[PDB]
């Protein structure tokens, strides 16, 4: 219904949930950018498996929710770019019209306050050393700041068999 | 092993997978992939390295050599039938 | 609507490299990013898999040409009396100056597609011993497969 | 046959094998003593689970093997005492006749050089905060030193469900 | 795994002999031991049986070329006005300078395989009477059969 529980975590919105630090959307902010899995390199048990195993493979489900009242205006564009080119769990605090080609889900405070994106593993090799970058851009400015919460759930994750192989 | 038949020792043959750093202690070696090999009991030990496309491989003394009243190990290499060879060179 | 197909849109022969030899040699590391009219159409896809057809045109001004392909990870020739030219492993084509040669390298990569990536290199010499020849190589992408459309570059 | 492989480990004798440091049985040594699981508190992945989980439960299989030639004399008594009373992976370098009441397996260099003891979980409660002590006593003195290797395999091990429970 | 086959590993065209004629002649006794990159791969087998394909390339510098094959046990030409050149028994090919000829000698031996062995000889002349031509012969081993793997040579 509205209480998705995954592993030892529980979230309310409409394999565990890692909630990154809540960002403050002020009227002059350009947006934010989080490379994956780099945003989870320090994130408990995932950060340990990611460092310990030489190669890995993971999908992600990103829930971006902006807790606010029904009085605020403005809209954010949450877009995931595969293989973005020229930070940790703190992200990168910051043509645009063409970014809609990439999987996206506009949040518009007038109508919506949540966006959910299921990201599959996208690479030119089946397994790789631990790739995609999530960006949150405020398009229409905020008229009354408002908190932005990013929740990443890595799912369907596999890692290499080496260091666990017996030589007999 | 080629020493006398009365000699004995336990040697640990540790495999470190590709991407990791080689061990600098018996504990590091024993904690990772490894085969404890009693030389007295078995003259020959055959390992099979996992699939690779390179890793490190080392041997450590668990017990000192019990020489009867230097000796040598001979190491051999080959490839399993799953080994490929793709692009020609000069 | 056959002109919107990716074999029609990307699979057409353009001039990728133009050099000049003397009677000594020139090697070009294959990079389709050098031609901005082919790179602008190819860099709107992340990954792309394609075989290739190289058609080399040689013209003289004031003879035989040895255009040798060099597979990825193999050394390039450094002089005009090197041992790489005589080496059997690297393919080569010997054609007269004024006409054109044509060969077809298969998809040579390490990953299942190129990400806009070692395609190899071509080395060119004229074999006669003891004139300026202009070499134009035309590349055509074959059996193309694309997989993630990107935003087109504006700058 | 003679190559028992358990997990990422392989041993030759006649869930992973933890081989403690090899002790030198000199003619004047009184013996050694190792409390379990205290001998494994620093032993990689077991030491991590043992510290991380508040309560636990484990059985053990102890293989004690003394690599030597067919020329040496003497015999060791390897005995496991449940709840012994008045160290780490280094053990405690040290009436006796009655110790045979406890599960034991004399090693006698004349005839044998290995002893294997399968220890079940013995406690007055079904689960407990991480209990038994293995002792190796040279009874008949060694006549020609000789190395002693202790290998502990914790098996049929379970740990508490707390810290992994969802509150929903 | 087609590149580990002995027709793929040994059966590829390399430059075995390079000579120069004048407008007089040159004869080369066929020996694939002259090219150390082909000998290093061929001398890891004791016995080897293979037919052959010779592709001769002639280039001029400052015309017709008579590249005549000579079967094992037959005399070689000693001058440029000898009778061996006019002899019917020994095969020959007449091609213009600048392009290339191609022929295919069968397995010519006395034993059932060569032991790394009389392959014969090729003699080269230019036919015009009353310029320096460079001849490059490329040999390709065909239908190869190998039979005793040896230790590879280190020195």
């Amino acid at each position: 219904v509205q209480q998705i529980t995954l592993g030892n975590s529980t979230i309310t919105t409409q394999c565990r949930f890692y909630t990154l630090d809540s960002k403050t959307w002020t009227t002059g902010s350009k947006g934010w950018c989080w490379k994956l899995p780099d945003a989870l390199k320090d994130m408990g048990v995932f950060g340990q498996n990611m460092f310990f195993h030489s190669l890995g493979r993971s999908g992600y489900t990103v829930h971006v929710q902006c807790n606010a009242t029904k009085f605020h205006s403005g809209c954010l564009l949450v877009v995931v770019i595969p293989e973005h080119q020229l930070p940790g769990e703190r992200g990168i605090d910051l043509l645009l019209g063409n970014l809609l080609i990439f999987p996206h889900q506009f949040i518009n405070l007038r109508t919506n306050n949540t966006a959910t994106i299921v990201i599959p593993y996208i690479n030119s090799v089946p397994i790789d050393s631990m790739n995609v970058s999530l960006m949150v851009i405020p398009i229409a400015p905020l008229t009354v700041s408002l908190p932005i919460t990013v929740t990443i759930a890595p799912m369907c994750t596999e890692f290499s068999g080496i260091r666990s192989k017996s030589i007999v | 092993y080629t020493g006398p038949a009365l000699s004995s020792a336990k040697l640990i043959l540790a495999y470190t997978p590709p991407g990791a750093r080689g061990p600098q202690d018996r504990r590091e070696a024993m904690l990772g992939t490894h085969v404890v090999w009693d030389i007295g009991l078995q003259s020959t030990i055959v390992m099979t390295i996992p699939w690779t496309s390179a890793g490190f491989l080392s041997c450590w003394y668990q017990t000192s050599l019990i020489l009867p009243p230097q000796v040598y190990l001979l190491s051999f290499i080959s490839a399993c039938p799953d080994f490929k060879l793709r692009l020609m060179k000069d | 609507g056959s002109e919107t197909d990716v074999e029609c849109f990307l699979g057409r022969a353009a001039c990728v490299h133009v050099t000049e030899i003397q009677n000594l040699f020139n090697d070009w590391k294959i990079n389709l990013s050098s031609l901005v009219q082919l790179r602008k159409k190819l860099e709107l896809f992340t990954y792309v898999r394609f075989d290739s057809e190289y058609t080399i045109l040689a013209t003289a001004s004031q003879l035989v040409v040895q255009a040798m392909y060099v597979p990825p990870g193999a050394p390039n020739p450094k002089e005009w009396d090197d041992y790489t030219w005589q080496s059997a492993s690297n393919p080569s084509v010997f054609f007269k100056v004024g006409d054109t040669s044509r060969f077809s390298v298969p998809y040579v990569g390490l990953a299942s597609a190129y990400n806009c990536n070692h395609m190899g290199s071509m080395a060119f010499r004229i074999v006669n011993e003891h004139t300026l020849v202009k070499i134009r190589v035309y590349h055509r992408a074959k059996h193309v497969e694309a997989w993630i459309p990107r935003a087109p570059r504006a700058l």
